[PDB]
């Protein structure tokens, strides 16, 4: 097992997100290749659910519901967090030889 | 041998999916203009069926 | 069980128009059947006598029925679930 | 140049809203279309550029 | 994921609601919109089989407007039988199907539906509109008779104006078809008699229209002791539904025979406002129900009624015909629709802006005072009673009303003007349309609003019926206001299901 972390990075690289963050948040302090995205809290199943959820563009019955991270009442760019980590918990292997 | 054969829609499944998308969006599926003619109706609850 | 019950492998064609006692030409590119009659003809009462098609092909217009041909008439040929639409006009 | 002319003249919001309302009948794309008075008449400054030049670029009004 | 529920009951802030693709009470299919209802009573199934035209926002340029069947028995519940009669080819005369009629023949156990086919881009020698017939053995599958072509120009009528075949059988045993056509620049409802519905004889002209107007979807019937002709005015400035009364068929024909103007009542035969069109009636033997379509608004704006004439098609709306002792006709809520509302919702005041006072269920309002209630739901039934000081008061019911609502849409019942007016209040103060009705002499009004999603029908003391398309009205507060007189409102009850 192993853990990877980026400690320093040029400002332009952190902004463009070549090494992670998708250009939304800086990858510094996170694993190499980590990605920032929305959080899908299931799908809408009724107009009552759509109305109860925070307002978002294109919300309708049967559509993906996105969590409001900052609880501002509207889904926008700021409602994104760290969702992807390309680091396995542990990698193992086993070899058996029977004669 | 190829094992991870990705499952994709055949002709009937593709037509069914297109009809489902059209009726979900409220447009007329017969207007697909892809050569598909759909015989379809509504059930007791009003949900479209093909 | 991957195969779907579509039986699409079926030929659909029309190759015989026999309105009353008149023949006509068929253009498959434009899906048209054009039948010529003299300048004086009743046209309001035409019967279909010979409308053979490809093997297993079924058409909406049957034999023995009468159709007014003052305007182009749409015909649908459906051997299975494969359909083809032509238009029949009379000059 | 039509959009730039509308923005320069200042009637861009009204013209675009009227166009949306008129064309929603014959086009379903404009079903949810809506123009904001002081936001949508100029493209926002790119977020990547703002982040790269920290404390130097200010986003346009309304964004 | 834990779902969060907002405080719907307890807030009066304006909320952006939405309309589902399907409707339950005022029927609307999940796909397309209802236009030009064609009601019919099935003698076998003992129910109501209303057909219509399935309009779409992107209609095809050549072939469109098929016929879809809807089965009902009470006017509240509706099931769909799918497409019944399909539109023809591009070059066929029935590329676009117009409004028609339906009649059953026990002689051959066959349903005959007579519709209107519209030629796409007709030529000079081609009739624009032709009446056709389709036969069904069990109302499910329909076969069009290709040998039937009732050309309008054959009998000297207009080629481009030959519409709305309405069929009815009289006691003598002969079927009569009424066609709303034009002759030598004058609107004529022509009559064709038949004994087997296969051969027709033009029995002259049934009736003439009033002041060179056009009548859409004529419907002649008999209700007890009077003969009634329901029609829809095609004139852009009117765009409403009127009717004519007559003791016998001869009297009905003699009505407006030549600019006579024998109006059935003092309101020129008004039934409903601009939001109700193509009203056609059918009777099951005990009650008569009229079906029409409430139109939609472009851009989902209630104030965007539109110039000349509104948008076509919309939501199917069913009302119950009520015949008074003088022969006048008024529209009432169907009994099934009224009884469907079972659950009751508590009502309480949200805003206190005017000088009104509260004494329990009774609220007294002066001029310039208004009261705002709690939010509504998807389906609402609001019933109350308003007593005015005199017969010159202006009270009103406002929907899409909130604390921060810049504009709200109101119906003002003006007793001095003797009518009701649907207008837009707020920062625009726009007048949309109106509807005349009979002012009670006791200054008492029994107001009942039945609203499904975005279509609401208001009934005033069984004397006024007022249909409206008000988007965003569901899940939003409603208010009562007074402008010039003094009013006292009581018995406010809100029911939802
Ligand atoms: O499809 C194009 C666009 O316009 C509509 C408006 O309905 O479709 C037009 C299309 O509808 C037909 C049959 O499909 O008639 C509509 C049916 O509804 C009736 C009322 O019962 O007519 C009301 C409707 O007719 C209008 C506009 O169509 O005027 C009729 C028009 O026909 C003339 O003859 C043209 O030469 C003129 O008399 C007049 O200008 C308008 O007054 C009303 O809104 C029935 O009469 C009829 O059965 C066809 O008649 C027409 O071509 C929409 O569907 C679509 O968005
Ligand atoms: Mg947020």
């Amino acid at each position: 097992t192993y853990r990877n972390e980026i400690l320093e990075l040029p400002e332009t690289v952190a902004a463009n997100g070549k090494f992670g963050g998708n250009g939304v948040k800086s990858v510094v302090g996170h694993t190499y290749g980590a990605q920032v995205g929305y959080i899908a809290d299931g799908i809408f199943k009724s107009q009552d659910e759509v109305d109860n959820h925070a307002t978002q563009e294109g919300a309708a019955v049967g559509r993906i519901r996105y969590r409001d991270i900052d609880h501002n009442g509207v889904i926008d760019e700021r409602d994104q967090n760290w969702i992807y980590d390309p680091t396995p918990s542990f990698s193992y292997g086993l070899n058996i030889y029977l004669e | 041998m190829y094992q991870s054969k990705m499952n994709v829609l055949n002709t009937e499944q593709y037509g069914r999916a297109m009809w489902q998308a059209y009726v979900n969006d409220g447009e007329n599926p017969n207007g697909n203009a892809l050569g598909y003619a759909y015989n379809w109706g509504y059930n007791a609850d009003g949900n479209p069926v093909l | 069980d991957f195969k779907s019950g579509l039986r699409l492998d079926g030929d659909v064609w029309v190759n015989s128009i026999r309105l009353d006692e008149y023949a006509g030409t068929v253009d498959y590119q434009n899906k048209a059947i054009v039948v010529g009659v003299p300048y004086d003809y009743d046209i309001t009462r035409m019967v279909v006598t010979e409308m053979n098609l490809s093997e297993g092909a079924k058409a909406s217009i049957a034999i023995g029925e009468t159709i007014d041909f003052s305007l182009p008439v749409s015909l649908t040929v459906k051997n299975g679930d494969v359909q083809m639409s032509y238009t029949i006009t009379v000059k | 140049s039509r959009f730039f002319d509308l923005v320069r003249w200042g009637e861009a919001k009204d013209v675009i809203n009227a166009y949306y309302v008129t064309e929603a009948s014959r086009c379903s794309i404009y079903k949810n279309a809506g123009f904001t008075e002081n936001k949508n008449e100029y493209l926002p400054v790119p977020f990547e550029q703002i982040s790269a030049s920290n404390g130097n670029y200010t986003q346009n009004f309304g964004w | 994921p834990i779902l969060t529920q907002k405080n719907w009951d307890g807030t009066a802030t304006y909320f952006q609601s939405s309309d589902e693709h399907g409707f339950s009470m005022y029927y609307k299919p999940q796909v397309g919109f209802v236009g030009a209802p064609m009601p019919f009573y099935d003698p076998v199934a003992k129910d109501f089989k209303v057909m219509y035209l399935q309009d779409y926002r992107p209609n095809p340029e050549a072939t469109y407007h098929p016929i879809f069947g809807v089965a009902t028995k009470d006017g509240a519940t509706y099931e769909s039988l799918g497409e019944l009669i399909s539109c023809g080819g591009r070059d066929e005369q029935d590329a676009a199907i117009g409004t028609g009629g339906t009649i059953y023949n026990p002689a051959d156990k066959l349903y005959y539906t007579f519709y209107t086919g519209n030629k796409f881009k007709p030529s000079s020698d081609q009739n624009a509109q032709v009446v056709m017939v389709a036969t069904s053995p069990d109302f499910k599958t329909w076969t069009k008779n290709r040998t039937f072509y009732l050309k309008g120009d054959t009998y000297g009528y207009d080629k481009n104006d030959f519409r709305d075949p309405f069929l009815f059988q009289t006691e003598d045993g002969v079927y009569h078809m009424l066609i709303a056509t034009r002759k030598n620049g004058k609107g004529h409802i022509a009559e064709f008699t038949s004994a087997d519905l296969k051969e027709w004889e033009s029995a002259g002209t049934f009736m003439t229209m009033m002041w060179d107007r056009f009548y859409e979807c004529p419907d002649v019937f008999k209700m007890g002791d009077w003969w009634y002709l329901i029609y829809s005015e095609q004139a852009s400035f009117m765009r409403k539904v009127q009717y004519f009364k007559g003791r016998t068929l001869e009297d009905l024909k003699a009505t407006t025979a030549n600019d006579a103007g024998i109006w059935p009542d003092n309101r020129e035969g008004m039934l409903d406002s601009r939001a109700f069109y193509a009203g056609k009636t059918a009777s099951d033997g005990t009650n008569r129900y009229i079906w029409g379509w409430c139109p939609t608004r472009a851009g989902n704006d209630n104030g965007n009624v539109g110039d000349v004439e509104p948008e076509w098609a919309g939501n199917l709306v069913a009302q119950r015909l009520i015949q008074h002792e003088d022969g006048t006709l008024t529209l009432g809520v169907p009994d099934a629709i009224d009884r469907k509302y079972t659950s009751a919702q508590e009502v309480k005041v949200m805003a206190k802006d005017g000088n009104m006072i509260e004494s329990g269920k009774t609220y007294t309002l002066g001029e310039g005072a208004s009261v705002i209630f709690n939010r509504l739901k998807v389906h609402n039934k609001i019933s109350f009673t308003v007593k005015t000081a005199s017969n010159t008061d202006r009270f009103g019911i406002s929907f899409v009303r909130g604390t921060d609502s810049a504009s709200w849409y109101s119906i003002h019942v003006n007793a001095d003007e003797g009518k009701a007016n649907f207008e837009k209040d707020g920062d625009d103060a726009k007048y949309l349309f109106d509807n005349k009705f009979n002012i009670p002499a006791d200054n008492e009004y029994r107001v009942t609003i039945y609203s499904d999603q975005s279509v609401c029908v208001t009934y005033i003391n069984d004397q006024l019926s007022f249909t409206n398309r008000i988007y965003q009205m569901q899940k939003n507060p409603w208010s009562l206001c007074c402008y010039k007189g003094e009013i006292t409102v009581s018995d406010v009850q809100v029911s939802t299901y």
